[PDB]
């Protein structure tokens, strides 16, 4: 998965 | 409280609504923060990009201010230029430079790059990073998706949505931020960290450029992070497919100890970057040319 975290 | 934050954003953004001068919004892209569209400037026929971010849909709403700080203060040849910011209903819109060559991701997943091309990209990214780091700005989300190209093969860093600043008074950051597979071990280990994390992330992007994927990409995100934190530096799938010069370069990037990892300014002097070709060498890799 190519999704960012905060 | 959403209304509270809209009001806050309004005092910081440009007045007005860009819809008054923009036609033909077409969605081209995505992220965690929101969507990216192409729009036509009515009077000129020129194309710009418009980043739209719904205020209600952010994990950390206060990070939307990053977009404005970078616009106001940190413009550079290898950094996507932002023109204006607006509050449009419940969304922040950033009107910015359109990079028509698309993202490095589409290249990485569809062709093989030679070392002249890899070095060109690394040098462009490192020129950006050394200037950003020298001013205390850490990107925190370096990966091929964050690297955009012009049609004539120029390479620009984008998506500063999760960036942060260090200084004498705030020497380190602590937030868990980024994309699992690209995250530095010290950041995953929840240690205080600085600009070094971008250097690790670039190393993972070198592996992307060689293998087409970051390490442990077939593992669940949470398992991948664990392996990044616990195990020795991740290796290339195909070590015979890199020159010793490229291997020497990557060895300076994928160092577990942040204090031993090379800095962006040091890396600009690495022999491997001597192989970097002109922007023109990147051009054939793009979808419209393959």
């Amino acid at each position: 998965r190519r999704r960012t975290w905060y | 409280s959403h209304e509270q934050f809209r009001a806050a954003l309004q005092l910081v953004v440009d007045p007005g609504d860009p819809r008054s001068y923009l036609d033909n919004f077409i969605k081209i892209g995505e992220g965690s923060t929101g969507i990216v569209c192409i729009a036509t400037v009515r009077s000129s026929g020129k194309l710009v990009a418009v980043k739209k971010m719904d205020l209600r849909k952010q994990q950390r709403r206060e990070l939307l201010f990053n977009e404005v700080v970078i616009m106001r203060d940190y413009q550079h040849e290898n950094v996507v230029e932002m023109y204006n910011s607006y509050l449009v209903g419940d969304e922040l819109w950033v009107v910015m430079e359109f990079l028509e060559g698309g993202a490095l991701t589409d290249i990485v997943t569809h062709t093989r790059m030679n070392e002249e091309q890899i070095a060109a990209v690394c040098l462009a990214v490192l020129q950006a990073l050394s200037v950003l780091h020298a001013q205390g700005v850490i990107h925190r989300d370096i990966k091929s998706d964050s690297i955009l190209l012009t049609h004539d093969g120029r390479v620009k860093l984008s998506d500063f949505g999760v960036c942060a600043q260090v200084s004498k008074e705030v020497p380190r950051r602590k937030s868990l931020v980024g994309t699992p597979y690209w995250m530095a071990p010290e950041l995953i280990s929840r240690l205080p960290y600085g600009p070094e994390v971008d250097i690790w992330s670039l190393g993972i992007m070198v592996i992307e450029m060689v293998d087409g994927e970051p390490p442990y990409f077939n593992e669940p995100p949470l398992k991948a992070m664990k392996m990044i934190r616990d195990n020795l530096p991740p290796r290339l799938k195909n070590l015979h497919k890199v020159s010793p010069s490229l291997k020497g370069f990557l060895d300076r990037l994928l160092v577990r100890d942040p204090a031993q990892r090379a800095t962006a300014a040091e890396l600009l002097k690495h022999p491997f970057l001597a192989k970097a070709g002109p922007p023109a060498s990147i051009v054939p890799l793009m979808r419209q040319n393959r």
